[PDB]
RNA sequence: GCCCGGAUAGCUCAGUCGGUAGAGCAGGGGAUUGAAAAUCCCCGUGUCCUUGGUUCGAUUCCGAGUCCGGGCACCA
RNA sequence: CGGGGGGAACCUGGGGAACUGAAACAUCUCAGUACCCAGAGGAGAGGAAAGAGAAAUCGACUCCCUGAGUAGCGGCGAGCG
RNA sequence: CGUAGGGAAACCGAGUCCGAACAGGGCGCGUCCGCGGCCGUGGACCCGAAACCGGG
RNA sequence: CUGGUGUUGGCUCUUGGUCGCGCCUGCGUAGGAUAGGUGGGAGCCUGUGAACCCCCGCCUCCGGGUGGGGGGGAGGCGCCGGUGAAAUACCACCCUGGCGCGGCUGGGGGCCUAACCCUCGGAUGGGGGGACAGCGCUUGGCGGGCAGUUUGACUGGGGCGG
RNA sequence: GGGGCCUGACUGCGAGGCCUGCAAGCCGAGCAGGGGCGAAAGCCGGGCCUAGUGAACCGGUGGUCCCGUGUGGAAGGGCCA
């Protein structure tokens, strides 16, 4: 209308379940695509943000309270390497890649944010936010969104999530947007 | 001939016979091989219309039939008839 | 090809319809049959000037009829009959009803435009409407003497 | 110069709509026969031209170098 | 009422060549020339900006001198302009 | 026309062009009229084709 | 000679291409079974009438998949589990192929008559042909029937040869 | 002939000559840039030398201080290759 109106979602109880959707180019150029590891988002949405991180024995304490729940170290990465139905993401730091035991039986994981000692440090809140969807054979896109209780706090992916149009090279036109989910769907620009 | 509305008739032109790619892509361009005399004429049909009793045709550009039916609407408003088929036309205007 | 209809047709009909068409049609066919004329704005206003005309020209004999209507609505005519009893020697058809109304109360009525089957022949009371359109029940009282 | 089509066993060539490599013929042995064919049986041949990549893998999907096959142009 | 036909050139319009030049020749040139037709008149054409073109610009058209063999056009040839 | 040249140009100027260059090197001081020789354009020293085109 | 357009019209049958939209579509191995991808996702469906049985279309890998209509009655699904690369309900963008109506333009096939065209004891009409043919503009092609030309020099004459 | 490091099969210039109707053809010391080999002196602007070539015009690429039709940009030109 005179926006993107979020709250016309006035379809059953607690609305955590919109979404984003869209399309661009297939198989661009030649390479593809990558979307922004938990793109951060201008809300932290107080989202239970569920950092499966690939820490040391030494970062246990606050690798775990920078907006997430469980954290390990050495003893998740020998130890959980031999389990095929049981056992976000940080990243070790430095250089220390995972796919030297953690890529052994596509996932979802960039890094987590610089500091050099600490997770939750002085200043600590582009660390639990939004999601990220890579690509898709056919389309892509497909995102998560917001929470029930938001009257401006819901249209928070216009020039952020929607303006993650930063990596699609050439083909087309980068853009079909289709938001909600699980009861209706509208579509807006951006 | 002529048209007997617009004054048209047919005009001279030439007919010019040429072969190369155009400048404006591959290059060195076009070479002329070839001009020559002809006429194009304008398209010209007939037309035969009721008005007043009598039959009338008219020698006409297609471009300019309408016009025809425009002056048939401007006839109506006439005191006319008297066996003329061609004396109508010619006070058909 | 903008035209003016006349005798209605399939696909395109009822009199005065604008409607568009390939030259060809009009011009070999509706034209010469006379079946519409072109949609000119000589004509196309002149059509205009058939329409402002006879449709207002129409809210008269309307109006008219309203205006006729809040006189005798309400108004009683009352007829003297010779009759006995119940029962009428004679009958009573508008000839006289419209007549006697004439000359009790001055006003023209169509023997016609009534609602009447048989001609009374009953002394009592009646109340018949009248015509067109929107219709004027008109109240009327039979008497003796 | 630019757009098409192709490559799979010794030869000519089929196909998952991404999960099987196959006809036919030549070629070698066996049955038939007065014979040579045509017959009928069995057995060999696979960088699926090339590295990359999409994906749980690839022989068909995509980028690609490559060689032939056409096709349409152009040539101061 | 008009028309018609004539008139040395000159004018406008409708049609419109070739030798030639290019040291051959086709594009190009000769040349919208020669010639044919129609029309006009003492002249004809043109003529009061839906113009020019870079100037706070000029102000119908025609003719002469300039501008200038410049600007350009061109088998960037001949040559045209 | 001449009093300014160089550079394709923007431009700079007794210089300027190439060049990164206080290397090098390239280019960088009358008109008007008469007369005569010659040249270009028009037959252009005179005569001559076979032929081509238009209209009769 | 030929495509496109104009002159050029009615009425049908038939189909393409496209894009609106709405319904389907999917069966390598394991796996309840016919799993299209990636993300959501712990709740939904039912008196906005589910479980169970029959008639009935359509699709098929013949295993089933799915839709209408009848009856019926308060019960169904997913999570869990397990196998797989990917798991289930439900909602999202997303054609891999197919139908169903829409619009937009595209093609054939029929019938018509009224433009055009031929005819008729002369017709504002009657027959026949007929939206073709003819003619305008434009596209490519065939094209000594015709036109304009070109067909080098050296050379113990020229040609031939070189 | 064999081996080692190399890319001077350089960029910007060229005193001066050979040859010579023109236009071409050929040799060139030396200076600057930034290099290669050498301890260095020095040598390197392809190849033991004399054939392996084609003016202009017209286009194509890649560059680029330039031009850009009133102005800003385009279109299209020029310049270098």
């Amino acid at each position: 209308k005179v926006y993107t109106i979020d709250e016309a979602a006035r379809t059953a109880k607690f609305d955590e379940t919109v979404e984003v959707h869209a399309k661009l180019g297939i198989d661009p150029r030649r390479s593809d695509q990558n979307v922004r590891g938990t793109v951060s988002l201008p809300h932290g949405l107080g989202k239970q943000v569920r950092v499966l991180a690939i820490a040391k024995g030494e970062k246990i304490k606050e690798a775990e309270e920078a907006g997430a729940d469980y954290v390990g170290g050495e003893e998740i990465i020998q130890a959980a390497a031999a389990a095929a139905a049981a056992a976000a993401a940080a990243a070790a730091a430095a250089a220390a890649a995972a796919a030297a035991a953690a890529a052994a039986a596509a996932a979802a994981a960039a890094a987590a944010a610089a500091a050099a000692a600490a997770a939750a440090a002085a200043a600590a809140a582009a660390a639990a936010a939004a999601a990220a969807a890579a690509a898709a054979a056919a389309a892509a896109a497909a995102a998560a969104a917001a929470a029930a209780a938001a009257a401006a706090a819901a249209a928070a992916a216009a020039a952020a999530a929607a303006a993650a149009a930063a990596a699609a090279a050439a083909a087309a036109a980068a853009a079909a947007a289709a938001a909600a989910a699980a009861a209706a769907a509208a579509a807006a620009a951006a | 001939k002529v048209c007997e509305i617009s004054g048209k008739r047919p005009i001279v032109a030439n007919s010019i016979q040429r072969r190369g790619k155009a400048k404006r892509e591959g290059g060195v361009g076009k070479k002329t091989t070839g001009i020559s005399k002809r006429r194009q004429y304008p398209n010209l049909q007939k037309v035969r219309v009721r008005v007043a009793g009598q039959e009338i045709t008219f020698r006409v550009a297609a471009s300019h039939i309408p016009k025809v039916y425009e002056l048939v609407e401007r006839a109506k408003g006439l005191r006319l008839e008297g066996l003329s088929p061609k004396e109508i036309k010619k006070e058909l205007l | 090809m903008k035209v003016i209809l006349l005798e209605p047709l399939e696909n395109l009909g009822d009199v005065g319809q604008v409607v568009d068409v390939k030259p060809g049609y009009a011009r070999n066919y509706l034209l010469p049959r006379g079946l519409a004329v072109l949609a000119t704005e000589s004509n196309l206003k002149a059509l205009e000037a058939r329409i402002r005309a006879q449709a207002k020209r129409l809210a008269e004999r309307k109006a008219e009829a309203e205006r006729l209507k809040e006189i005798l609505e309400n108004l009683t005519l009352t007829i003297p009959v010779r009759a006995g009893e119940t029962k009428i020697y004679g009958s009573v058809t508008a000839k006289d009803i419209a007549e006697a109304l004439s000359r009790q109360h001055g006003v023209t009525i169509d023997p016609k435009r009534l609602a009447l089957e048989k001609p009374i022949k009953e002394l009592g009371e009646y109340v018949l409407t009248y015509k067109p359109h929107p219709e004027v029940p008109i109240q009327l009282k039979v008497s003796v003497v």
